């Protein structure tokens, strides 16, 4: 595909059994064994792998070449043999953690740290206005969210930003094999960080989610065609999501 | 030659705290992901550009991605011209998709083109090289197929003594000088492995990078505590440099001792002066990050370069208490200490 | 077994670099202090950003005094 | 699990050894001061007692208005003084309004008012800050007493709830009631009781609410630093049986890659 | 869409509050139970009534210690946990909840010690 | 010997209540000494880079910390106080600083006699 023209995406699951394949394969050809047994060029294993993951220039055909390696670790620690020999060729990850499985953030991204040299910064035009100021409000959250004992009382302070991450929270949690679009995706993520939740309560959001969810592919698909075709989220596109939210919230809990 | 100098960058953390040399030896530490391709590319930009003998980038294993930004990003910014013969750069690159035997010798290509300058010439140079512990590591991907015994953690029985025959041939002579900045990987955030522990001592200045620092949106995410200088000195620098940067690290190892306190008694259990240590100590490390121009692209920010003057001013201020009367928003992510007061006074109109 | 250089110790400021839930007990409890002194700071900038050019405006009017002595001096 | 990680955490387990072991050497200060001032005050307390014995007095049917008083510190990390007094308040205004009388508490100190506001945000005539910082006083409790006159809110009956303090390990969240309107303080008892007119009792009553709330500033105040005392040596105690858990870990996890370091260079060397 | 969707919100629902309790065993440990707030008073107490509810006597060990073993239906667990999840049994001891079968032998549990 | 030995006990004092010295005014007063006594022999003991000193000026320095005359003044001007007190004591009482570098032993004829510097060196300082 890469070399002529097209675009692929490639899932090594996972790339910790690649490298046990290597470390019996090369014992029993009377090879020295180095760190954990493994042999001396695991890293260079790994790296003549990662690096024909390519973004060619367009005299060649401007194709590329995707690539999305798992590795799975033991109880969480990330300072072992295989996994710094392969955190350190890839430009961001994606740290998937248990207790956010758990506590019922699912999927369970820790948000916190998973960074990514961000490719350019090519997310969209419109998710860039909605989620521009999301980063910094969910990250505004993390400083100052972490108690779980309260004394004082700050309403006019505190607790107002606090509610407006739990709200964004709760908002980012998914289901299973039904991914959305990023026009359907402009549309909820609009509702949280407009004000327009605040009067919610937060374990109503996962319902308040699918019926404005059909509500905007049955009445107003002309709509989402404006933000998919037109890229950005315009002025006047502004102004007429600006009622069907306030609109549906008239008309939700009844 | 025996003579110090001291070499100004722009940086607040550098300028101010372990400050470089004309022809010294600089390394750059920490771990993956800390800002240690952003901070040899902003030197690039800052040194590189103002400076009348020339350089050389040395890339001995990493992310051949990264070695095009490099190569583009010097093409507009004049330092490579594809036309004439008045560019000011030559560039040596042997990537991580390569055997190990050949990521073990673009670390001496370079400082043969880097000697040149040196020698022959009577000129000046600056060696850049990213990275360098990748010519240990792909030593030890070969030993045992040598034929040797493995020593300790893994690595090869000749460990410092391959990378001392190669850390003695950078130096600056009588003849001329060089100043070499080289990234220095430390695998898994671990300080005192063999592999950077051994290449502290062919160094004049280091700068270590931590990351919990970087978690905190600071950025130069480099230590305070643990950067240092041999020039730090009050006979080179002069004794009002020294007298400020023993007090920013004085205050800082202040802050710590109060940090263990707060996790139990709360912050408003302290006394009313306990409290303005950490306020000050709060705005000090906020004022240590600065808005590099290469962040133009990821934060949005415009870049700022403060020369040294200002730097010892500004910093002499916030321990005096000429500026305990303004929110800590205003000190985050700007250069002079008058832009400091120019945005305590937007976020108050705009309130 | 801390009596002995050989038996291990602890630094200063090491709740803060484990991680755990004292290390986030105290990096928030910071936050809850020092966003609420940061507007009782950006309310009074108000008033004593005016006071900045009140203290000036007294200097002036002080000099200006001075340089009527001298005029009536000259007179 | 790791080396790394066991390090990091039994490092951090001996700092708060630390500071939980000079905390309690603060307040067995504290404590020790705050014993010895409470038996002047002891004194105090009599007379205002002794003034109920030979004259019995009740609220006899039923009031218009209520008042309830709250007394504790702003600090934490005392145990079970703030719930013992707030949960003690909860189970009164149940039992009252149903017999019609209309209820407002105050509460003196923060942390009243910080259990107290999602449920009884009405009822608040003031609140207070700052209690217990420095030492409590007599004329702290003259300004409890004047600004409770620049109200305007007419009471009739009262209270206030503060924990008699016992023991070093003990002490009693108790009550005492508070006779306010003139009307039930003239009763039969009263009837011997010669020259105060209503206008002297007008001002005989009003100190006794200077008085009583001083009585409360020095009885919460023992019970708060000899609760901050020992809530900090079972914090020490608790801390010591977790680092020499945590050593033990230490030490085989130390000697354990030792040996697998070693088996790697023995192995290195015989594969040759 | 397998399980049936009221018991896989028994199920996620009762890993979340097993989660929250573990996640303030340093606090704990250290500081007390007396320094928690009061929601987190509640997912503390609700949470040592759902660990001993998962404790059962099995048939082949009667012999051990002079037990009944129980089986339970399927039907009778979802409908058991909801009861504690939702805070029905909030007055009921610890003690109550411990080496029983279907949930009607708590409350008779409960109903023996008084 | 003579002056170290009432002077690496009383550092070693001033460790044990190291941990007070944080969050500390309600102690006893022997406690508050302790803090007190401490810090200054702490500030005597810096020293600048490449200024290696003679055997009998140091008797002379730690001779006025260890004795008492110290304790009354503020902790940044211990510092400045020792620098002050040893060009003083260089060039106006030379003959005094080679009759330790002879003898060896402080007699009580020298034992008296740095008793009349230190405190008519105390008077005249502050300013
Ligand atoms: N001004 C900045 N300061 C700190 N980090 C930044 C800045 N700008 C961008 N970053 C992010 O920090 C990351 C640092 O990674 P980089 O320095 O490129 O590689 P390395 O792993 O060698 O440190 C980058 O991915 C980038 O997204
Ligand atoms: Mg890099």
């Amino acid at each position: 595909f890469r070399d002529n023209g097209k675009h692929a995406l490639i899932i090594y699951d996972d790339l910790s059994k690649q490298a046990v394949a290597y470390r019996q394969m090369s014992l029993l050809l009377r090879r020295p064994p180095g760190r954990e047994a493994y042999p001396g060029d695991v890293f260079y294993l790994h790296s003549r792998l990662l690096e024909r993951a390519a973004k060619m220039n367009d005299a060649f055909g401007g194709g590329s070449l995707t690539a999305l390696p798992v590795i799975e670790t033991q109880a969480g620690d990330v300072s072992a043999y295989i996994p710094t020999n392969v955190i350190s060729i890839t430009d961001g990850q994606i740290f998937l953690e248990t207790e956010l499985f758990y506590k019922g953030i699912r999927p369970a991204i820790n948000v916190g740290l998973s960074v990514s040299r961000v490719g350019s910064a090519a997310q969209t035009r419109a998710m860039k206005q909605v989620a521009g100021t999301m980063k910094l409000e969910l990250a505004q959250y993390r400083e100052v969210a972490a108690f779980a004992q309260f004394g004082s009382d700050l309403d006019a302070a505190t607790q107002q930003l606090l509610s407006r991450g739990v709200r964004l929270t709760e908002l980012l949690k998914q289901g299973q094999y039904a991914p959305m679009a990023i026009e359907e995706q402009v549309a909820v993520i609009y509702a949280g960080v407009r004000g327009y939740l605040d009067k919610l309560e937060p374990s109503k959001i996962t319902k308040f989610e699918n019926a404005f969810l059909s509500h905007v592919i049955s009445q107003h698909q002309a709509l989402l065609g404006k933000i998919r075709a037109d890229g950005k989220i315009s002025e006047e596109t502004d102004a007429k999501l600006k009622e069907i939210v306030t609109n549906f919230l008239a008309g939700f809990e009844a | 030659s025996v003579e110090q100098e001291i070499l100004v960058t722009g940086i607040k953390v550098v300028d101010l705290l372990a400050p470089y040399a004309k022809g010294g030896k600089i390394g750059l530490f920490g771990g993956a992901g800390v800002g240690k391709t952003v901070l040899i590319m902003e030197l690039i930009n800052n040194v590189a550009k103002a400076h009348g003998g020339y350089s050389v980038f040395a890339g001995v294993g990493e992310r051949t991605r990264e070695g095009n930004d490099l190569y583009h990003e010097m093409i507009e910014s004049g330092v490579i011209n594809l036309k004439d013969a008045t560019s000011k750069v030559a560039l040596v690159y042997g990537q991580m998709n390569e055997p190990p035997g050949a990521r073990a010798r673009v670390a001496l290509t370079g400082l043969t083109v880097a000697e040149y300058f040196r020698d022959q010439e009577g000129q000046d140079v600056l060696l850049f090289i990213d990275n360098i512990f990748r010519f240990t590591q792909a030593g030890s991907e070969v030993s045992a197929l040598l034929g040797r015994i493995p020593s300790a953690v893994g690595y090869q029985p000749t460990l410092a003594t391959d990378m001392g025959t190669m850390q003695e041939r950078i130096t600056t002579t009588k003849k001329g000088s060089i100043t070499s900045v080289q990234a220095i990987y430390v695998p898994a955030d671990d300080l005192t492995d063999p592999a950077p522990a051994t290449t502290f001592a062919h160094l004049d200045a280091t700068t270590v990078l931590s990351r919990a620092i970087a978690e905190l949106g600071i950025y130069p995410a480099v230590d305070p505590l643990d950067s240092t200088s041999r020039i730090m000195d009050p006979n080179i620098v002069g004794s009002e440099h020294y007298d400020v940067a023993r007090g920013v690290q004085k205050i800082l190892q202040d802050y710590k001792s109060l940090q263990d306190i707060i996790a139990i008694l709360g912050m408003d259990e302290l006394s009313e002066e306990d409290k303005l240590t950490v306020s000050r100590a709060r705005k000090i490390q906020r004022f240590l990050s600065q808005p590099f121009q290469v962040a133009e692209v990821f934060t949005g920010h415009l870049g700022k370069l403060v020369p040294l003057k200002e730097t010892i001013k500004g910093f002499q201020q916030i321990l005096a208490g000429e500026y305990d009367h303004l929110p800590e928003q205003a000190f985050y992510m700007v250069g002079p200490i008058e832009e400091a007061v120019a945005k305590a006074d937007k976020l108050a109109e705009e309130h | 077994s801390s009596d002995t250089p050989e038996g291990v110790r602890s630094g200063a400021g090491a709740v803060r670099d484990a991680g755990g839930a004292f290390g986030k007990k105290e990096q928030a409890d910071e936050e809850r202090y020092f966003r609420a002194r940061a507007r009782e700071q950006l309310a009074a900038l108000k008033k004593h950003h005016e006071n900045e050019i009140s203290h000036h405006v007294k200097e002036i009017e002080r000099l200006q005094k001075e340089i009527e002595r001298h005029k009536q001096s000259i007179k | 699990a790791t080396l790394k990680d066991i390090t990091r955490r039994l490092k951090s387990i001996k700092n708060i050894q630390k500071i939980t072991k000079s905390m309690k050497m603060v307040a067995a200060a504290k404590y020790a001061r705050a014993e010895r001032d409470l038996k002047p005050a002891r004194v105090y307390g009599i007379g205002s007692l002794a003034l109920y014995e030979k004259a019995d007095i009740k609220v006899p049917e039923d009031k218009k208005k209520h008042l309830i008083i709250g007394v504790s510190s702003d600090r934490g990390l005392c145990g079970a003084i703030h719930s013992s007094v707030a949960k003690q308040i909860k189970s009164e205004v149940a039992n009252l309004t149903a017999a019609g009388k209309e209820v407002k508490i105050v509460g003196v100190g923060d942390k009243i008012r910080g259990i107290l506001h999602r449920t009884h945000s009405d009822q608040f005539l003031v609140t207070f800050k700052e209690v217990g910082r420095k030492p409590p006083t007599f004329g702290d409790a003259s300004v409890i007493a004047l600004e409770l006159l620049n109200s305007g809110y007419e009471f009739d009956e009262g209270s206030i709830i503060f924990n008699r303090f016992r023991s070093v390990i003990s002490y009693k969240t108790e009550e005492k009631p508070i006779f306010s309107l003139d009307t039930v303080a003239s009763a039969e008892s009263m009837s011997i009781y010669d020259d105060i007119d209503a206008d002297v009792l007008r001002n005989y009553q009003e100190y006794s609410l200077a008085n009583i709330i001083y009585y409360s500033l020095k009885e919460s105040t023992t019970s708060e630093q000899s609760a901050r005392m020992t809530a900090m040596d079972n914090a020490s105690k608790n801390a010591s049986e977790m680092i020499d858990k945590l050593t033990l870990t230490f030490n085989r996890t130390r000697q354990a890659v030792i040996t697998k370091e070693l088996i790697e260079i023995i192995s290195g060397a015989a594969a040759l």
